């Protein structure tokens, strides 16, 4: 049960966190009406969210002699630096980065 | 210590990374001939050499063990592990051994 899109299969994954604004009714009628409220004060919410994850690492213990392939930035000059913002302050991710750079014997 | 037929050492060529330390160990097989036929010989620059190339000294029948190069202790993978992850390094202590002398 490893996900086909990639990742860790969890029988009990991190739970869904559901958030919504409590409806605030607008001005009601002075006469009682059994119809459910359909007029509300327009509102939204803003705030900060923090996620902290602890990861366990499996340290490489290779005994190969020659150097390995490593992910690296390209030294040549460029208009924009990779994984930074441009003159519009727009953050971009130039390429997908996997994890399989070190080598291990079968 | 080990007379004839008992080994006086083992082959230890490896590296151990432990936190802020890396210990590199290297073992090599050396051959030492007889130098100068057991003699000390005065040596000097050849006649007719330029003044910048003039020298005087002595040649001894002894040899010396040199390991003053990083490749003598670090494998290329060890070097890549050192330079891709550390902002600095310096030597702390060393241990030297000669053994299995024939």
């Amino acid at each position: 049960p490893s996900p086909l899109m990639g990742g860790f299969g969890l029988k009990h994954p991190p739970p869904q966190i559901l958030i919504k604004n409590t409806p605030v009714p607008a001005n009601p009628s002075t006469t009682f009406s059994a119809a459910k409220f359909a007029s509300f004060i327009t509102q939204y919410s803003t705030g900060q969210v923090s996620v902290e994850i602890e990861w366990e690492l499996q340290k490489e213990n290779s005994k190969r002699w020659n150097p390995e392939i490593q992910y690296t930035s390209n030294y040549n000059k460029s208009i924009n630096v990779d994984f930074t913002v441009d003159t519009n302050g727009v953050y971009s991710e130039p390429r997908p980065i996997g994890t399989r750079y070190l080598t291990r014997n079968l | 210590a080990d007379g004839v037929g008992n080994s006086s050492g083992n082959w230890h060529c490896d590296s151990t990374w432990m936190g802020d330390r890396v210990t590199t160990t290297s073992t090599r097989t050396w051959a030492l001939p007889t130098y100068n036929n057991h003699l000390y010989k005065q040596i000097s620059s050849q006649s007719g050499a330029s003044n910048d190339n003039h020298y005087f000294g002595y040649s001894t029948p002894w040899g010396y063990f040199d390991f003053n190069r990083f490749h003598c202790h670090f494998s290329p993978r060890d070097w890549q592990r050192l330079i891709n992850n550390n902002w600095g390094f310096r030597p702390k202590r060393l241990n030297f051994k000669l053994f299995n002398i024939q």
